[PDB]
């Protein structure tokens, strides 16, 4: 009956319970209205529960996207502006549509940024792409790196296959049961 | 409350099996389907020890087994076609086992898996492995290089390919996979420009 | 009869169902007025349904689209943002002409982008595209992937064939089955 | 009695509907004023009834057309937005007219947009097309493949018959029987 | 209440089988109608076991169990235009399997098979199956190309094609990949342009 | 019964305590509404938790990142600032990547700036990188040193491999025991 | 309270072993599991003695005391498949010890584990170590190049290598480390440029 | 209150040895777990004098001692993997000293530790000490330079290094600096640009 967080968003709260059972303790995810969540564990475990908070970085802070620092409510823009969130609405609709193949459940794509691309004559560079992906278990992933490897080939201008690099893993093994409630 | 009941409404994706050390094994047949009995058995509504194997899970847990007692022997994969009478592939021009000690290596793969009555270890060409592993390559009209060298042969498959010659391809990769496994022959789809 | 997420919208909360109704987990949807959905699962069940929200990274952001980006509701435009606002556009009404062509269940089209084609005095490079597929079960698929690569080839200016990517499968299996209450 | 899906429009409704009744659950359609209709399943078919809503990727969205994202309610006008916005016109009426061929149920057309034809001293590149169609069946379809591609041939300045490829089929087997109500 | 009343109002598109394990089986002849099925069987308004069995699915089960235990074993496909009589098409260029093991062979596909009273294996000439493929694509001016080989034969279609030569092309492998299967010949639609 | 802390925010308490607690001796978090929380320890042990805040430099600063000192509040911007607030964006976006890897606990990526590269006529200098890690334990991380070292290659213009370097470790042994409280 | 209830709800992942020392341990066999087993001892709901004893953290803990009694002494690797009586690798060509003190070094390797009824060496080949470190290694068609010297042998890989090249390498290191141990032949990934 | 309950929860990381000046000394294994074990001891809480040694600390008291009144001396490290009886490695082809005063050498290190029964000396070879350090570098592809002299060894180590080459230096150097101690070969990482 020991607070160590309170405070949270949704997403913060059901990961954090996430992370704790999986290291056998179990949490508590009490509401309390508008000012947000709080997580409270037993008395017994609140040592280790307190190793997996500075573990881990826990809570998550939210996941930051660079269209978030060059926001559309500016009086005026500029053309090194419009560039960087348009690579970055592109950046997050390849991971939206990494998710609808079959077996993945998590992929996130990086794209190359030109700064001075035209501001000094330069031609502009090639571009280049990397990606992580988390499959379900079963797949022969050392062949299905050529299929994400021929999607994000001609999404763009002009890129080569020595350009793309696609790093990806199975999945960790599932958490089905029931930690346990401390004997007393 | 039988396990059968606790199951899926058809009683028929799963099969369950009687063990011999007093435990109770559900078999099913693709990975979607363990998870779905292993949240039965998790949640803890069956008073007794049961599991559940899977046709692929099953395999590497005994050929752990198998590399650390009998190293240097020459298998391909073992059949759970159906799971009370499991087959056992073996390689024949690779070993020197007598007649009498494969049915050494057959008495203690009962005793790893208390569900089979018998296992039956059968000696395939080897020849035949890397003859449907070509002669299947060559009818997708794949260009490949077949390299051979002692103790297994590998076929390397390179160049700009279109999806018509990766589509192809990777069906029959996992349909070779499934049947020979991939301890002789290993395929090889590197995609790469020229 | 534990909280596990709350404030949902409407499509948010008629997929996470699908997920766990997939693994074997029975979930209510509860209806809250202007609040939003609530999902509550039972409470043998709550620790495998909080694991498949950290793997399948669920409630799903909306989907971005880059005319999102770019609003109409400016003073201003510059003729990047115009170009950026049609091509996201033709990749949308894309997407939902494939939806109507025999067996396919969804797709999702993607455009490459020129942003300094005339900026500098280049030639504009030729066009890419790739697109996603997913077929109802039965259809000799490996025939049907050259009539997107026909449908999509004069769409434009001027591709070629060996410009086009199409990457498709056939749908998961289906579930038809109740899940199933755990028993006490 | 249990809900799936509430606050939909008229075309939204009617379509949910003749997805569900292909695969056997009878849903009924309940008006509930000005918040829109209600669709909602027998209990013993909720399971299948949600795994039909991720697939087809239920209810759909409105379908897009170039001509929504340049209005003409704005005060000013570039000439990038008044060509995009005319052939947008003629693509939609291109579809008006092969609906009223014989034998044609629905129908399609796509038109290759040209963005700096003249900004930058080109010659306007040949116009590409493309087109999809749904025949009533008994049909000899590869005999009417040439009847859409003689009459779109001459609708614009100069295309060739090898730049228009028309990708057609004939619709699916026909639904007439009542789904039929789980007995319990 | 009898199953063939818990279908549709027509009693026409599904034909019931009774098995001989005690179980009692549907036979629908398409995709579309094995979901109309089976969404009955799993809402569980009947209280016997029933399954819904389909004619491309019951071929692709026991191609399952025939690559494990008859390897190198030439065969076609199987047709089920009765279903209590079922076809089992067979190479004879192919295989030296004598006259008694034909019988073994036989009586063990029915006992995959609940709900067949025999298997009537025969076998046909392997010539004309690359025949009719070429005959029949000749008739349709396609260009192509052959590929002879030991164990299969292959048709490769490239170039660049108008709509004319790829719909006539798929309604023609559509309607040879119901027949012969694609165990011998398979084709090769490849679109590039030159 | 001795204060030696108030006033703290929620992550900085509950890190403190992550410390003290390792080095046996025991603290409580005591809310305090409004005015923050407040850690105090026994008075046997408060000789010692002194010296373990002196040592770590206890409590934390909060941790300081780029785009903190150049706010989009500014009426007025430079291209100076537009590209140091890019980058820092970019930067932070890498290690929410790299949290997702298999193994992974926690990450810190750091990229060269470039101040001068188009204000003098230069061209615009190579990019370098480099980044931390900390591993969960068992893993072979000679192994994994490639993986990054493959990913952050081609997500920017031109590096090489030779210009990346991540340094990496396995994370502490793990505090499970309950400190003890002072007898007296 | 018997500890095996303590534990999750499958008696399955962990087994628990009496000792010989009045104290009781338990094996979990991958280092998550670990963390179950050792939050439950640490909690303290237990009035005896036990430990959590894992296959890795088990072989390098009677490393450091075999690195100072019995020095120069070429070794592999323990397996604990087993856990009752397992299994001490021991190189063959680099050791003259004869059939009596080999006695004495399993009577003193038991001493130290009190879970073990009795530790079998068997000594095995050392070319074949080698031998299947190199032809796993030609069959993922990887660069490489040997450097044979005396008491070891080191695979240096080097030069620009896509994520195929790399992907396949790192699946057969630790599927290699995991049976021979890193103490005779020891792989070279260095990613660079050319 | 006996000491061993004042510790922490497992009776398993502190082995407490009885001493012989009617102290009683408390032995930890690592540096984090000296801080666990002296925190107990300062705040006061046991009425009898105690002290914590440590396997580093106690190597480096009396290596003071014996730099004072034995100079020249030849000798490796000090291994306490049994601490009742600690042993004393020495060099062989660098001391004179005889039979009787190895005995002398023996009992006055008897002296500096109560704790100790028996101080266990032992010669061993001088050549094995710099062919483990040599040999052991080659397998980690290294490059080096060896540097001979008369009364030590040391191995240099230059040139741009990326992260592999100095992520297997330190995990060899921290697992050799543990046997034989920092006296005799010392090693040099120094990382410059060229």
């Amino acid at each position: 009956d020991k607070d160590l967080l309170k405070g949270l968003d949704q997403e913060q709260a059901n990961e954090v319970i996430a992370v704790l059972q999986m290291h056998n303790i179990e949490a508590n995810k009490i509401d309390s209205g508008k000012l947000g969540y709080s997580i409270t564990v037993a008395e017994p475990d609140f040592t280790a529960a307190v190793y997996w908070i500075k573990t881990y970085q826990l809570p998550p802070r939210p996941r930051v996207e660079i269209a978030q620092m060059f926001p559309a409510d500016s009086l005026v823009s500029s053309p090194r502006a419009e560039k960087a969130r348009l690579y970055s609405a592109i950046e997050q609709r390849l991971e939206q549509s990494l998710q609808t193949m079959e077996g993945v459940l998590s992929a996130r794509v990086h794209i190359s940024y030109d700064i001075d691309a035209g501001e000094n004559g330069r031609p502009p560079k090639p571009v280049h792409l990397s990606a992580l992906a988390v499959y379900e278990r079963g797949s022969p992933l050392a062949h299905q790196i050529s299929d994400i490897k021929r999607f994000l080939k001609n999404s763009f201008a002009d890129v080569d296959y020595d350009n793309i690099s696609v790093v990806l893993s199975e999945r960790s093994d599932a958490q089905l049961q029931a930690p346990g409630t401390p004997v007393k | 409350a039988e396990l059968d009941s606790l199951l899926g409404q058809e009683k028929e994706r799963f099969q369950v099996l009687p063990g011999r050390d007093k435990m109770l094994y559900v078999a099913a047949q693709n990975e979607r389907d363990t998870l779905w009995a292993r949240q039965v058995l998790a949640r803890g509504d069956y008073d007794k020890n049961a599991r559940v194997i899977n046709e692929n899970e099953e395999n590497k847990r005994i050929s752990i087994w198998l590399d650390t007692y009998y190293p240097q022997l020459a298998y391909y994969r073992i059949h759970f076609d159906e799971p009370r009478k499991p087959v056992f592939w073996l390689s024949r021009q690779r070993n020197t086992m007598s007649k009498k000690e494969l049915e050494v290596l057959s008495q203690k793969l009962r005793a790893l898996m208390p569900y089979a009555d018998s296992v039956n270890i059968t000696l395939m060409d080897d020849v035949t492995a890397a003859g449907q592993a070509e002669a299947g390559l060559k009818q997708q009209a794949l260009p490949y290089s077949r390299r051979n060298h002692k103790g297994g042969v590998t076929f390397v498959i390179q160049g700009a390919l279109d999806d018509v010659e990766i589509l192809r391809a990777r069906q029959f990769v996992d349909s070779y996979y499934r049947t020979w496994g991939g301890r002789y022959v290993q395929f090889a789809i590197e995609l790469k420009d020229d």
